[PDB]
């Protein structure tokens, strides 16, 4: 229990 | 069976960092945006980024 930086 | 769009680098020890084109066996996927993912190359699981996966 905030997601990557999509490419 | 899903695809990792892009090689995830985790950072915790809860989720496992995979490669673009790698195919991890998806196993909950009804938390939030991160569901628990099971490497069958090696054998172990990990967390994974719904983000950077894709459904196939």
């Amino acid at each position: 229990x905030p997601l990557p930086p999509l490419p | 069976t899903f695809v990792a769009l892009y090689d995830y680098e985790s950072r915790t020890e809860t989720d496992l960092s995979f490669k673009k084109g790698e195919r991890l066996q998806i196993v909950n996927n009804t938390e939030g945006d991160w569901w628990l993912a099971h490497s069958l190359t090696t054998g172990q699981t990990g967390y994974i980024p719904s983000n950077y996966v894709a459904p196939s």
